[PDB]
């Protein structure tokens, strides 16, 4: 499972994004509809490969056909099956956060998983509410603004 | 600030172990490296271990023969090199970096933010023998110092007054004597008027033997 | 594989020192750059080929890429003499240059000579060894002769020299005459003759056997 994470990281730019990946780091910024899930090149992928349920779930890297792989995203065969859940998130390899469908369940309001800061630090300063959400009842945590 | 363990002497194809330890608190850095520098050579890369991923990497005159870990807990580093050659005597150094550049996977690389003092590990077949120290007494600025003769192998530190005297202190690097052995001294220059009232005492510390030698200077009568 | 030239470098105090780190091939912007004390533990001082480390003072300025880079230090002050060494990490394996080590120039000072007797207790070993100590001077080309009785002495002396100080940039050597205790006794006087530039005449030492 572990082996199963796309690693392709790339700091084209030292701008210091990639520390992120490991913990949170001292970060501000001045500058702070999706398309569909299909299937996602393993290659282009650094980092975890979030999807919503609207509960985060973990997608690892896999071949076309479904088959779990272990070779962290390095491999041409391996990609990311992510046609079925509402959005999925994960980071591109030069830093930048992609979308299909995301995490936003309100305008103003999303899903909080792990890696949320990282993939989405103009996000830092809300709130974790404990919302519900209407699928049956679920309920999750949230931050809002 | 990095802490690694003390010097080592070590017969050819045995194992040597090294630690890398932390002055202050666990810090954030995300993987553990590990260089050598040899005496005629420049610094070379030996290998390294991300601890998030569990992934390692080594270069090919250390493929087979290394390991390295880093317990995240303590904070603590290790590397092991086993079946040692005269080729691996060299200062070992310990790195850790803060902000990774560069992912494939499953490792990732970037810039040494954090060096440890280095670690001199000796390979070879001679016999380690223990200093021996001798007083360089004076006769408004004076000189004295301690003469550290006939030890193998590197390095053998002194200091002055437990640390208390560091100031105008020379201590000049080892020569290899033609007997095999290395000898060095190591002099400071005090005020004429403290010669007979302060207390001049060099640590002699010699790690690869074991051997702690406090010498008194004290002039001739 | 990374190339530094030259391999030792003399700049004179606030003027401008320039360092090369030639790459055998392009490794792009990922190239940190070094500096290393004497007896010290290396200190980060660029990273990113042109971005100064946390704590590193503006005068450190870093340049270049591609295979082509360049360390700057601007306004040179004595604690600037160490060893500089680049090292890049576009590319497994990570990979270091030869270093350039860096002499910090000064006005001329004359050595203070001591001479040192051999201890009695060394002697009650067998042994006799007779220094010379040089200290605090520039630059570091000294010569050292010794004379017993008058004698010329050859092929019994080894000499060591320190790491240049940080603070005044001074070298110190230490000339170690080494004899037997059956030699040491049939002569009286030894003396060591000092030559260097900071001296207009050569300065001797001396002591005599038992005072
Ligand atoms: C990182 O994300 C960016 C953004 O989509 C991707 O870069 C784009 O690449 C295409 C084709 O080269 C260009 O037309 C766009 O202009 C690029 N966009 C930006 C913002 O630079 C890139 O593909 C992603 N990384 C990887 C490895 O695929
Ligand atoms: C990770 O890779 C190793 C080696 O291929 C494999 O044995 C192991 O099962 C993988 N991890 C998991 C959780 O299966
Ligand atoms: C990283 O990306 C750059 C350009 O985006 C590319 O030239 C390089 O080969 C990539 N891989 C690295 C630096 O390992
Ligand atoms: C890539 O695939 C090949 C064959 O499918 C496999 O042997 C190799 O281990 C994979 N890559 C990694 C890094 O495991």
């Amino acid at each position: 499972h572990i082996n199963s994470t796309a690693l392709n990281c790339n700091e084209s730019l030292n701008t210091g994004w990639l520390a992120g990946l490991f913990y949170q780091h001292k970060f501000d910024s001045s500058g702070c509809y999706p398309r569909p899930c299909g299937i996602v090149p393993a290659k282009s992928v650094c980092g975890p490969v979030y999807c919503f349920t609207p509960s985060p779930v973990v997608v690892g890297t896999t071949d076309r056909s479904g088959a779990p792989t272990y070779s962290w995203g390095a491999n041409d065969t391996d990609v990311f099956v992510l046609n079925n859940w509402f959005g999925c998130t994960w980071m591109n390899s030069t830093g930048f956060t992609k979308v299909c469908g995301g995490p936003w369940i309100t305008p103003r309001c999303m899903v909080d998983y792990p890696y949320r800061l990282w993939h989405y630090p103009c996000t830092i300063n809300y709130t974790i509410f404990k919302v519900r959400m209407y699928v049956v009842e679920h309920r999750l945590e949230a931050a809002c603004n | 600030l990095l802490e690694q363990s003390g010097a080592e002497v070590k017969k050819p194809g045995s194992s040597v172990k090294v630690s890398c330890e932390t002055s202050g608190g666990t810090f954030d850095n995300y993987a553990l490296n590990w260089v050598r520098q040899a005496p005629g050579q420049g610094l070379e890369w030996i290998g390294g271990v991300v601890p998030l991923f569990g992934t390692t990497r080594n270069a090919q005159k250390f493929q087979g023969r290394v390991t390295i870990s880093d317990d995240k807990s303590t904070g603590t580093g290790h590397m092991e090199l086993r079946s040692l050659r005269s080729e691996d005597t060299a200062v070992y150094y310990c790195v850790r970096s803060v902000t990774p550049r560069y992912c494939g996977g499953g490792f990732c690389y970037g810039e040494f933010d954090y060096w440890g003092q280095g670690t001199l590990v000796t390979v070879s077949s001679a016999s380690t023998k223990g200093p021996s120290v001798f007083p360089l007494a004076p006769s408004g600025t004076a000189a004295l110092g301690c003469l550290v003769k006939d030890y193998f192998p590197e390095p053998v530190t002194v200091s002055w007054n437990s640390g208390a005297l560091t100031s105008g202190v020379h201590t000049f690097p080892a020569v290899l004597q033609s007997s095999g052995l290395y000898s060095l001294s190591s002099v400071v220059t005090v005020p004429s008027s403290s010669l007979g009232t302060q207390t001049y005492i060099c640590n002699v510390n010699h790690k690869p033997s074991n051997t702690k030698v406090d010498k008194k200077v004290e002039p001739k009568s | 594989e990374l190339t530094q030239s030259p391999a030792t470098l003399s700049v004179s105090p606030g003027e401008r020192a320039t360092l090369s780190c030639r790459a055998s091939q392009s490794v792009s912007s990922n190239l940190a750059w070094y500096q290393q004390k004497p007896g010290q533990a290396p200190r980060l001082l660029i990273y990113g080929a042109s971005t100064r480390a946390t704590g590193i003072p503006a005068r450190f300025s870093g340049s270049g890429s591609g295979t082509e880079f360049t360390l700057t230090v601007s306004r040179l002050e004595p604690e600037d003499s160490a060893v500089y060494f680049c090292q890049q990490y576009y590319r497994s394996p990570l990979t270091f240059g030869g270093g350039t080590k860096v002499e910090i120039k000064r006005t001329v000072a004359a050595p203070s000579v001591f001479i040192f007797p051999p201890s009695d207790e060394q002697l009650k070993s067998g042994t006799a060894s007779v220094v010379c100590l040089l200290n605090n001077f520039y630059p570091r080309e000294a010569k050292v002769q010794w004379k017993v009785d008058n004698a010329l002495q050859s092929g019994n002396s080894q000499e060591s020299v320190t790491e240049q100080d940080s603070k005044d940039s001074t070298y110190s050597l230490s000339s170690t005459l080494t004899l037997s205790k059956a030699d040491y006794e049939k002569h009286k006087v030894y003396a060591c003759e000092v030559t260097h530039q900071g001296l207009s005449s050569p300065v001797t030492k001396s002591f005599n056997r038992g005072e």
